[PDB]
């Protein structure tokens, strides 16, 4: 009953949100085998190597390293001799901070010293330790790439064994390095691509939403497996998966969609439904611009229609407030006695509000020399978007609609 | 195992004792430094060469030979100091490094420079001849050029007893980077190390694998020839040999796989493994470029071309947000060029790879 739902909710939330390690690996057998073999070579012997892993963000770059480390550290007492250092390009943005983090992680601050002294020969002269470098591309943007060059030098030296691992999303990481470090860099690269077909993606989805064998209740787990297997071949679920697979093959988006689907699981509906997946996909695939347009007012709609008319008459040219005001006046003057008797300040405030929502952006920004009036403004919307949004507008009057059609 | 022995011999850090492939340059340096050590007079030499020519190894071997000669009481005793330019956090800190290497005193950059100046300009106690090695000279540059001027002017003093060897990669440095008076100071003492010929590379490889029959001559000849035709560098040659050994653990095929895996670009296969929508986006970009002829295009026209292509292909109508997300993903892996942080519909797009490569990848 309720306890089983709470437990399965906790387990799946841990699986998706925190991305807890799992024994299941997809299409990465050769890459993981190579990486584990080289890690074992670097650990059981004094040899040093340098490897870079390239892949799109959200493709489980960290998972391969974590699984390999969990597999190989606990082999023998080598982990006692093995030391690991983790560096992220976001937290450590300066070489001083990187050096401080390296010293603190090694518990050598007592040996090296506590003060802010810039000397690093305490470690350099003394220098198996493994290095993990998250966002390796950021380190290449430092002033002189001193840390990377020193790491490559000590890797190429015959003093101590050092393993260097870097993570990069850019495919041009080879040209972001200087000639010296590129020459001293051992050209070991591993590429993480989603090289699998749609049926394999369906298998991945079926396995991911499958309860583990360690769940207490076994008959409920078997019924859940039957439900997910039955939901696997449903053509609506397949259509949603096909759409999301056409959009992107990254597993992070699939995890997000599965998490959002599981949110609508209550006591009255212990097992999911294809309509739940349809609702989740619909919620995940809405455009923000149309939503913003829907929440506007009548005056803003009229101003936007005038803006579209300006863009149509003057092909791809900027504009200001005065022309828009003049042609809005033209529109309200052609009509005999429509209730739109508004003064200048309210229209000016409406234009300011529209500019605040960042639907209109200035060109070659300057202030003081040019007022808000007589300022070159441009629209950031498409005509078809305006037509579609106006079609779904709840209470659009006939007059403004016909003006828009004109 | 034989493969394990070959891997051990072929490692980069396994420096050989002495290879006559550079024996002529060794002999020239051996005459120069010996002359500077016998006369109790300083000197300076500038050596320029592409990386992988063994400049650092040759200098260290010459220093080893000089130290051995001193140990055999044939040369007056000397003090050796080595500094690396790129291993220093600040340029002015090199003054502290040399001082701490010679006396162990800690002082500020300016005070260390002043103390070194006092030691090298005043007639002090008779000290051993100082052998100073500076690595990566070009990285010591300063807008005032005071450090370089001092480094290449101090041995000119008779009392200095300082011999300085400057290792760099650019031979133009003393002309377009160094001013006239110091350019004439390093003038006519420029050693250029030419890259190894394929015969030299084969000789080096044979010396690495003496008394070991692990590789066929054909693989060795082809690897040396590729190295000659590409860079003439021993480091990548050793990497290729190690990778060939690794693949053989799993002939000329191993060397070919190593060379075309560690040198060739992965853009083609990355495009091949791209999604269908990304392929349609690339085709729309190519069609728009052919229609216009320009190498820059706004996001709106590309979106219109993509919509037209999707309508032709029967694909469902794509939203603007979906196309923007695909473009952002493509720009993340440096296949395109875009600044989508603030501009959305007015984004300039430039191809990061040649058009013919895209055509050859997309035809299949
Ligand atoms: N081969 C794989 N085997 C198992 N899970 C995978 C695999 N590839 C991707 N994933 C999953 O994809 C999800 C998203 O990957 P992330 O771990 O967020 O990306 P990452 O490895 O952290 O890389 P970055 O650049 O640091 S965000 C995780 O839940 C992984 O478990
Ligand atoms: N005489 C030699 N014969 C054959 N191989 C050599 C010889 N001297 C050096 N090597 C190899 O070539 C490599 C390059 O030597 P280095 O002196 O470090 O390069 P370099 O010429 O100083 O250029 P950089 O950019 O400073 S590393 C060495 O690590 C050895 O493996
Ligand atoms: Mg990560
Ligand atoms: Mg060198």
């Amino acid at each position: 009953h309720t306890e089983c739902l709470s437990q399965v909710q906790r387990i799946l939330r841990e699986r998706f949100c925190r991305q807890s390690p799992h024994s299941n690996l997809f299409g990465v057998q050769v890459q993981y085998k190579h990486l584990s073999e080289l890690l074992k070579r670097t650990a059981l012997h004094g040899e040093s190597n340098s490897v870079l892993i390239i892949g799109p963000r959200g493709s489980g770059k960290t998972m391969l390293i974590n699984h390999a480390l969990k597999e190989l550290m606990e082999i023998e007492e080598v982990s006692e001799n093995v030391l690991q250092v983790h560096l992220n390009g976001l937290l450590q943005i300066n070489d001083k901070i990187a050096l401080k983090e390296i010293t603190r992680q090694l518990n050598l601050e007592n040996v090296v010293g506590d003060k802010v002294f810039g000397s690093f020969a305490e470690n350099l002269s003394f220098l198996p330790v493994i290095f993990i470098l998250d966002e390796f591309d950021l380190f290449a943007h430092h002033k002189n790439q001193t840390l990377l060059y020193n790491l490559f030098d000590i890797s190429q030296s015959a003093q101590t064994p050092i393993a260097v691992i870097g993570l990069t999303c850019r495919l041009d990481i080879l040209e972001l390095l200087e000639k010296r470090v590129k020459s001293r860099f051992s050209h070991r690269q591993i590429h993480l691509m989603n090289s699998f077909g749609f049926p394999q993606y369906v298998k991945i989805f079926k396995e991911q939403l499958s309860l583990p064998a360690e769940f207490p209740d076994k008959v409920f787990a078997e019924k859940w497996n039957e439900n997910v297997q039955y939901l696997s071949e449903d053509r609506s679920v397949q259509e949603v998966l096909q759409k999301h697979f056409n959009i992107s093959k990254n597993l992070r988006s699939l995890h997000m969609l599965l998490m959002l689907a599981l949110n609508r699981v209550t006591a009255s509906h212990p097992f999911m439904t294809a309509v739940d997946l349809m609702e989740a996909s619909q919620l995940c695939s809405m455009d923000s611009k149309a939503n913003i347009v829907h929440g506007l007012s009548v005056l803003e709609i009229c101003l936007i229609i005038a803006m579209k008319h300006l863009n149509d008459i003057y092909e791809e040219e900027p504009f200001n407030f005065q022309m828009v005001y003049n042609e809005f006046q033209k529109f309200v003057q052609r009509k005999a006695h429509s209730v739109y008797n508004f003064e200048k300040p309210v229209v000016m405030k409406a234009f300011e509000h529209l500019q605040q929502l960042e639907l209109i952006k200035p060109m070659e920004r300057t202030s003081g020399n040019s007022q808000r009036e007589y300022q070159l403004m441009k629209l950031l919307l498409d005509n078809t978007q305006i037509m579609n949004a106006l079609q779904k507008y709840p209470n659009c009057p006939t007059d403004v609609r016909q003006w828009a059609t004109s | 195992s034989v493969l394990e022995e070959a891997r051990l011999r072929l490692h980069v850090s396994a420096v050989p004792e002495s290879l006559p492939c550079r024996e002529q340059e060794f002999q020239d340096i051996y005459n120069f430094v010996e002359s500077k050590l016998l006369d109790h007079t300083g000197g300076c030499m500038y050596i320029s060469g592409v990386p992988g020519t063994g400049k650092t190894a040759t200098v260290h071997e010459v220093i080893r030979c000089l130290q051995q000669a001193a140990q055999a009481n044939d040369v007056p005793p000397f003090q050796y100091i080595e500094v690396n330019g790129m291993k220093l956090t600040e340029p002015h800190q090199v003054y502290v490094q040399i001082l701490q290497k010679l006396t162990g005193q800690k002082a500020t950059a300016n005070h260390a420079a002043e103390l070194l100046a006092k030691q090298f300009c005043t007639r002090g106690s008779p000290q051993e001849t100082t052998v100073l090695l500076v690595d990566e000279l070009d990285l010591l540059w300063t807008h005032k050029q005071d450090i370089m001027y001092n480094l290449f002017d101090w041995p000119t003093h008779k009392e200095a007893r300082l011999v300085v060897l400057a290792i760099a990669n650019t031979m133009d440095l003393p002309e377009r980077i160094m001013m006239n008076r110091v350019s004439s100071r390093l003038g006519l003492t420029r050693m250029c190390f030419q890259p190894y010929t394929y015969s030299q590379l084969q000789q080096i490889l044979r010396s690495r694998l003496k008394h070991l029959k692990a590789f066929e001559d054909d693989a060795i000849q082809l690897v040396a020839r590729k190295v000659a035709a590409l860079s003439g560098d021993a480091r990548r040659c050793l990497d290729i040999c190690r990778r060939a050994t690794e693949i053989c653990e799993f002939t000329i095929a191993h060397s070919m796989e190593a060379v075309d895996e560690m040198f060739s670009s992965s853009y083609i296969t990355a495009i091949k493994n791209s999604s269908v929508l990304e392929q349609s986006f690339l085709r729309a970009i190519l069609a728009e470029f052919r229609r216009s002829g320009l190498e820059e295009a706004t996001f709106q026209q590309i979106y219109s071309q993509h919509v037209a292509l999707c309508r032709m292909e029967g694909l469902p109508y794509p939203t603007m947000s979906e196309t923007m997300a695909v473009c952002s993903h493509l720009g993340s892996c440096r296949l395109l060029l875009v600044e989508p942080s603030r501009n959305d519909l007015l984004l300039r797009v430039r191809l990061n790879v040649s058009q013919d490569d895209v055509l050859y990848a997309l035809k299949d």
